[PDB]
DNA sequence: CGCCGCGTCAGACTCGTAGGAATCTAAACCCTCCCCTTAGGGGAGGGTCAAGGC
DNA sequence: GCCTTGACCCTCCCCTAAGGGGAGGGTTTAGATTGTGTGCAGTCTGACGCGGCG
């Protein structure tokens, strides 16, 4: 396409879209909101395995009387109550059933934008919607290892029926020999449909007419989610419209936009368009709020948190007018009398505000010579030490010679010399049986003869450290 | 290390807190002290020799 | 005054003084360069110039 | 209320409450679940005043929370003040 | 087939010195965890000081 | 000489009542505002290989 960068490639991409006007966007939330309540009102007549609102009033138990917030709950469960009587009258698909319900949902309609509260009953049926799916991929992991069947007369007539295994008598009518050439597996067929039957038994409906409402209820979550989408696409141009004051800052430009894009996906969730103001008053909000929150996480080597952000922010303003009224730079002094900190913490906040220096920072005349060429490993021991150890290690070794083996194996054990660890009096008693005491004594006695001079004079040329 | 803890139990010294950092004459060179400046921070104790 | 200060001390035409003689300063302050910042390269100069 | 207008009200500092809520003696009204926030009312306010009252006489807080939640147990107050008129003494 | 445009790769060795490293705005509220405060108590684990039994 | 007592002693960690001070982390904020920007860098010559168009 003649170019590479992706800035251009994503301001052309982004400008196929045309700006909303104020009514545009009031329509839009509109229907975003009502495809929210469409599918709110797709769950009510769902069977109790819901999670449904029976003591989500007393789960819980703009301030509402209390007498008011007790009473207009046992509206909707007063009618309930007598509504959902007619469950078992002709079936599960009633048509008083639906009017009623319906109505429920005239009721239902009242509401607008709450917490993830609605969330949590709608995933009541998903942890138990796919499961049901999911039980039905069973079986036909099942059935395709033993015999091979055209699937469109089978599943069809599955979607049909569902009233017994009988729909199974349609697969011998055509009289071709794949009809029972499954042999002693049909009761593992048998196995999975029951256990989804006897699902089915705590759920009290057949599954064509929950996943026939949840077709459509289907249709509201997605109705609200293209109308989000299409609400957030017509805006871009906002959000690229503030990110541009944030550049220099430790991020790239479309890093900025990508963190505010972020914010609008928010601000576009919690519009309410009956208050009257713009989209624009509202979104700005959230919009610098990301982008605010992205620079001080990342955009630094080694990372500030945030209150330590604003406090070098502070003591920077402070000290930019205090510079413009003396017409010097103020000493830590003249910055803590008017920052009302004590003078340490000033002293301490002025360290932390450095980035660290690059390794190939040019040096000299030359650009062959850098910084990271002078840098020295400073954790190597000199070989002068080595055979210093080395010497004094030998020399140790033939000093403990002289005296007796059972009373040098206890200078052994006592400073662990040759000997993974180093030991105690008590342990070392253990395999002695001598009490406590004689350990010491025996010790005294060892160093005691230790630095007598007929030996010392070898192992003293060490300590001159 | 286990030899030099012998060691320091046998002749019984014990080093110190404090490490030597001092400022030496490189190896060569051979001068006389001519002068001496003492730049010290405000807020810090002022010595004799300043 | 970041602008100023950089100019005047990390520029490449902004040079530590030859101070061995009075003839090293009085040569130093006159001499003429073609390098630096919106001039020639060592490596790109050619035999003419 | 939230807390920091409830601390207002009472005219007491935010740890003074934590610790209170921490200790047993003065538990909020509503407690959000997810933030944690504490929530208080007019009837805490109530207490609070009697809480106050006791501590005014030199009582500790666990004497305090017996003498509130129990019964009467009028022994603990008359042999507080022995160790007032043995201070006063000293 | 042939010419031209355009993109990629290359350009001697060893020594010296030379201080510091360059713009750049959010504010109110809540929560939990960690250490601090007087003047000593209490225990755990590991050492030391005379005295004899043999 | 080769062991057993009963005293003594030391350092290190955790504890007391009623909060105080701070570090580091979470959340919202409703008049409107709808496409970058540096007062860029662009700056060498020679040989070679491949694609795109006549
Ligand atoms: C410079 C420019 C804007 C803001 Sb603000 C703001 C700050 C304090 C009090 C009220 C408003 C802001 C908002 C969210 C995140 C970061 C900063 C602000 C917001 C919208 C419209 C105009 C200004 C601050 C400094």
């Amino acid at each position: 396409g003649r170019t590479t960068d992706p800035v251009r490639m994503y301001m052309r991409e982004m400008g196929t879209v045309e700006l909303l006007t104020r009514e545009g966007e009031i329509d839009i939330a509109k229907r975003i909101e009502d495809g929210i309540n469409q599918v709110q009102c797709s769950v009510a007549e769902y069977p109790e395995a819901i999670t449904y609102l029976l003591e989500q009033y007393d789960r819980v138990e703009n301030s509402i009387d209390p007498e008011l917030a007790r009473e207009k709950f046992a509206e909707l469960r007063a009618q309930y109550v007598v509504t959902r009587d007619t469950i078992k009258a002709k079936g599960r698909s009633h048509a008083t059933a639906q009017e009623e319900i319906l109505k429920l949902s005239e009721v239902f309609k009242q509401f607008r934008l709450v917490p993830k509260q609605f969330d949590y009953l709608v995933n009541s049926m998903r942890v138990m919607m796919d499961r049901v799916r999911t039980q039905e991929r069973l079986i036909m992991k099942l059935c395709v290892e033993q015999c091979k069947m055209p699937k469109k007369n089978f599943i069809t007539l599955f979607t049909g029926n569902e009233t017994s295994d009988t729909w199974f008598n349609a697969a011998i009518a055509m009289n071709k020999p794949w009809s029972e050439k499954l042999h002693d597996v049909s009761e593992e067929v048998h196995r999975a449909l029951q256990k989804l039957q006897q699902i089915e038994e705590e759920t009290g409906l057949t599954i064509e007419q929950v996943k026939d409402i949840n077709r459509r209820m289907s249709i509201g979550e997605a109705k609200a989610r293209r109308a989000k989408k299409e609400m957030v696409e017509a805006n871009l141009r906002l959000v690229i419209s503030i990110a541009k004051k944030y550049t220099n800052r430790g991020l790239q430009f479309l890093d900025l936009i990508q963190e505010g894009n972020i914010g609008l996906m928010k601000a576009v969730d919690k519009f309410e368009y009956r208050r009257g103001y713009k989209f624009s008053t509202y979104a700005t909000w959230w919009i610098r709020q990301a982008i605010t929150r992205s620079i001080a996480d990342q955009a630094r080597t080694i990372r500030i948190p945030v209150h330590m952000i604003e406090t070098i922010n502070k003591l920077n303003r402070i000290s930019r007018q205090m510079l413009q009224e003396m017409g010097r730079e103020p000493t830590p002094e003249e910055l803590a009398e008017r920052m009302l900190m004590p003078e340490d913490k000033i002293r301490k906040v002025l360290k932390i505000a450095k980035e660290p220096i690059s390794m190939e920072t040019p040096i000299g005349d030359d650009e062959d010579s850098h910084l990271g060429d002078f840098i020295e490993d400073t954790t190597l021991e000199l070989p002068l030490d080595s055979a210093t150890t080395e010497s004094l290690r030998a020399a140790t070794h033939d000093v403990l010679a002289g005296l007796t083996a059972r009373e040098a194996k206890v200078l052994r054990m006592r400073f662990g010399i040759d000997m993974n660890t180093d030991y105690t009096l008590e342990e070392v008693g253990k395999q002695f049986d001598v009490t406590r005491e004689r350990i010491r004594q025996i010790e005294a006695k060892a160093l005691r003869k230790l630095r007598h001079p007929s030996r010392s004079e070898v192992l003293r040329s060490f300590l001159d450290d | 290390t286990p030899e030099e803890k012998l060691l320091r139990a046998i002749f019984g010294e014990k080093a110190s807190d404090v490490k030597d950092s001092s400022l030496r004459v490189p190896n060569g060179v051979s001068g006389t002290v001519i002068d001496v400046q003492v730049f010290t921070r405000d807020g810090v104790e002022k010595d004799k020799r300043a | 005054s970041a602008a100023v200060k950089e100019f005047f001390g990390s520029s490449q035409l902004s040079q530590f003084m030859d101070q061995n003689n009075p003839l090293s300063e009085i040569t130093h302050k006159r001499r003429i360069s073609a390098l630096g910042p919106g001039g020639l390269t060592r490596e790109r100069a050619g035999f003419e110039v | 209320s939230q807390i920091g207008l409830f601390s207002k009200i009472c005219r007491v500092t935010i740890k003074t409450l934590h610790y209170y809520n921490k200790i047993g003696l003065l538990v909020p009204a509503y407690i959000n679940p997810d933030n944690g926030y504490r929530f208080y009312t007019s009837d805490q306010l109530m207490k609070f005043h009697q809480i106050a009252s006791l501590r005014q006489l030199g009582f500790t807080i666990t004497e305090i929370v017996t003498l509130t939640q129990d019964e009467n147990s009028c022994h603990i107050i008359e042999r507080r003040r022995l160790e007032i008129q043995k201070q006063i003494r000293d």
